[PDB]
């Protein structure tokens, strides 16, 4: 019960944040912000449990061995959000979509995610300036339709993803722990 | 096994954070300097916990202790590269001035109504057009930006492997 | 006294800074330094306690158990702060506004909350319109935009005025108990 | 001059940042952030002094009252910066702009601190709308220009009614320390 | 050399971070990010000196003017980082530059800065409608240009001071430790 309260319980609560960061948009620019303060919190309770748990060396504890999940699953959270970022603000001079992407990420997936609630004289100089103006409108235009496909990519991205850290996240919890729970 | 566990293996996987940094944009919202110094931040935290654990005598540096000031460095170095990279992309014809030597580097290998009308549609599509050209060279200037990012990301990733493998392969042996 | 002073007021000073989060504007952009640095006051107030308290494992002091119920408070009022900037940066690019969220936030609750709130002319002209249009166009967008965010808006009204609440009638309760 | 060194000096100059707060235009948008750092830093000046002397309740020492003191001034700093990003903020659509608030931070007070063929009629159509939709921004601007200038404006004020206050204050205290 | 690589080393790298937010434009809203959080790692470490340093209170030692030293340095280049972004986002409406101001920043200093590079029916509807928005552009141009004037001041403040503070910290910490250091 001592070691329960004392050790257990803040560490689910840190589990819990981090695998939430997949559901913040990727439009309010602050994923950084949250995973960032995540992994600092993570390196703190790091301290923390150092300074709590014995010094011992002939053997791993169980303790020890929940913390190295935790501290990986951690890892794997914060790599993903930056890969999101990443891709949405991915520069279409440079870069092409490959068709595989569009296919899989932008049509079929968003269509199974059923519980998600996201989208499935002078005259002449005056008439050219005008027709100038109206088609620069267009040309960007265009480049902001190009944009926001690969921002609707993100956005899909961040749903599934939240799906898939969610199902991790339990089937990691699962796995570290009950052989020792049935021990007892 | 007790070090491994405890000290080295906790270690290295906080300092092999720095290497994130190369896949962030490198505009304004990217947000490189905010990770990379809260890495240094961690990086710190570490040497306060390795001074708890060498011996005391003052002769000479332990071995544990000077790696963990080459990766220091080696991650405040890649901070630099952030802070650089993020100066490099939001650069402007008026404040630098944008050498033909980078573009070849890295765009390269890598009634009075009827005339009041017509002035007025003249004006608007002048300005129009002065806009674009300015937001064009800031174009320019974000390619480049992220062409830097896949070299600087090459580089990065080869030292830190390369550094990290040997120096802790020769304490194993 | 003693006690009053050296844990009590830090405690107090941290609880009104969750607090003072729920009324900074979404706009700001400063939700999350707010709440997670709230956050991470709490765990050193847990880290100030750890050397003041008897170190027996049969039972958790009184004490322990008013910090662990201030860094639940404090958490869920996180939690909410990122809930209500989710729903702040809502489009119809990403979500479809339901019907029930509108009714009950919009129509209903603030009233209840005190809230209230030629070739050449022809293609001249051709491009004259589109530029209209795209004017027009961006502003229907930012209109669904906003009504996402008014939604936000009055959720994060509703909930500063709860947290307000719920955190003072606690705080009191514990401390007039320990204090007897 | 152990105490003065170690103690008084660090903690002082650490708080005395929390006045560059008001000096911080709200346009940048890092109040938050300086200010939720100097808090951090006050709580760590906090742990430092509880370390310092024994645990007797007697009476609180007297660094230990100005310590609290000084620390709670701190943070109604803080919190008044939040508040005004808060009013420099809001707008016609959420807030009212009473008389009372016109005549004091728009006449008053800036004099005071003495501050500085149907296609081509489809076509004529859309540039009237074009320009429809220009005017409109225009006002909707200038009522928002109405309120930037109204922070402005309490900047200014504010540094010059809080700097004095927190230097008198101090002053005050300290020599009357000296003749301690 | 025990001394040298548990202490000075980490007390260098923060100096030398400290000055870079000079060089750091103020286009990217991180200029109180990077230096408020250096400051926070010099406050940090001060724990670091409490714990390694003797604890006598007969006199202050040589490491402890240095790191006063270093207190005062980190503060002023903060307060003068704060001073240059108030200046940029300066309003014509209600701040109007002093003549003096102009003369001596906007003219006179820029030009002895020799280091840098820095730059020193409805057819009535329709004509009137053409003529507002080409005066409306024309008022977008003026105020950008006045707002323009103050972003241009801030950049060569920001400048100088970039040179005058890494001047600084070069002589402040030369005599502050080679005198000690001969004698070791």
């Amino acid at each position: 019960l001592y070691f329960v309260v004392n050790v257990i319980i803040p560490c689910l609560l840190f589990s819990f944040l981090t695998g939430l960061v997949f559901y913040l948009p990727t439009d309010s620019g602050e994923k950084m912000t949250l995973s960032i303060s995540v992994l600092l919190s993570l390196t703190v309770f790091l301290l923390v449990i150092v300074e709590l748990i014995p010094s011992t060396s002939s053997a791993v504890p169980l303790i020890g061995k929940y913390m190295l999940f935790t501290m990986i699953f951690v890892i794997s959270s914060i790599i993903i959000t930056v890969v999101v970022i990443n891709t949405h603000h991915r520069s279409p001079s440079t870069h092409t979509m490959p068709q595989w992407v569009r296919k899989i990420f932008i049509d079929t997936i968003p269509n199974v995610m059923f519980f998600s609630t996201m989208k499935r004289p002078d005259v002449k100089s005056a008439i050219e300036g005008v027709k100038y103006i109206a088609e620069h409108m267009k040309s960007d235009e265009e480049s902001s339709n190009a944009a926001e496909e690969w921002k609707y990519v993100a956005m899909v991205i961040d749903h599934i993803l939240l799906c898939v850290f969610m199902l991790i996240c339990i089937i990691g919890t699962v796995s570290v722990f009950a052989g020792r729970l049935i021990e007892l | 096994l007790f070090y491994i566990i405890n000290i080295i293996a906790p270690c290295v996987l906080i300092s092999s954070l720095v290497v994130l940094v190369y896949f962030l944009p490198a505009q304004a919202g990217g947000q490189k300097c905010t990770l990379s110094i809260s890495v240094l931040l961690a990086q710190t935290i570490f040497l306060f916990l390795i001074a708890q654990k060498v011996p005391e005598t003052s002769l000479n540096v332990p071995l544990i202790g000077k790696y963990l000031i080459f990766v220091m460095f080696v991650s405040m170095l890649i901070v630099m590269n952030c802070v650089i990279v993020l100066n490099v992309s939001l650069r402007t014809p008026n404040t630098h001035s944008l050498s033909e030597k980078i573009k070849h580097l890295f765009l390269g290998f890598l009634a009075p109504e009827i005339k009041s009308c017509v002035e007025a549609c003249n004006f608007i599509a002048k300005s129009t057009k002065e806009q674009n050209d300015s937001g064009s060279e800031n174009e320019n200037w974000v390619l480049i930006g992220k062409v830097i990012d896949k070299a600087c990301f090459w580089i990065a990733l080869l030292l830190f492997s390369i550094g990290t493998l040997a120096i802790f392969l020769t304490g194993h042996f | 006294l003693f006690y009053i002073v050296y844990t009590i007021i830090p405690c107090i000073l941290i609880s009104i800074l969750a607090i003072l989060v729920f009324y900074l504007p979404p706009d700001a952009g400063e939700k999350m330094s707010l709440s997670i640095s709230a956050l991470l006051a709490v765990t050193v107030f847990l880290l100030l306690l750890a050397d003041k308290v008897p170190e027996t494992s049969l039972s958790v002091p009184i004490i322990i158990r008013y910090l662990m119920f201030i860094m639940i408070l404090v958490a869920f009022s996180v939690i909410l702060s990122v809930v209500v900037l989710n729903l702040h940066h809502r489009s119809p690019n990403t979500h479809t506004m339901p019907n029930w969220i509108r009714q009950i936030f919009i129509e209903t609750l603030p009233p209840f909350l005190w809230i209230q709130r030629p070739q050449d002319l022809k293609e001249a002209v051709e491009a004259i319109k589109y530029i209209a249009e795209q004017l027009e166009s961006a502003s229907e967008f930012d209109d669904l935009k906003k009504d996402w965010q008014y939604v936000a808006m009055v959720a994060d009204r509703l909930f500063l005025y709860v947290f307000f609440v719920i955190c003072s009638i606690g705080t009191f309760s514990i401390f007039l108990d320990a204090s007897h | 001059l152990f105490y003065v060194i170690n103690f008084i000096t660090p903690c002082v100059l650490i708080s005395f940042l929390a006045s560059l707060a008001f000096y911080l235009p709200a346009e940048s948008g890092e109040k938050m952030s300086t200010a939720i750092s100097v808090l951090l830093a006050q709580a760590v000046f906090l742990l430092l002094t509880s370390q310092r002397l024994p645990e007797t309740a007697l009476a609180v020492p007297l660094i230990g009252k100005y310590l609290m003191f000084i620390m709670s001034l701190v943070t109604g700093v803080i919190v008044n910066c939040g508040i005004v990003l808060n009013f420099h903020f809001r707008t016609p659509s959420t807030h009212v702009l009473s008389t009372r608030v016109k005549q004091i931070f728009l006449e008053k007070l800036p004099r005071i601190l003495h501050m500085s063929h149907d296609e081509i009629k489809s076509g004529i159509d859309s540039t009237n709308y074009i320009v429809k939709q220009i005017k409109e921004k225009n006002a909707y601007d200038e009522e928002v220009g109405n309120w930037n200038l109204v922070g402005q404006t309490i900047d200014r004020l504010s540094m010059f009614i809080i700097t004095p206050v927190m230097v008198l204050g101090t002053i005050f205290i300290f020599v009357m320390g000296n003749f301690n």
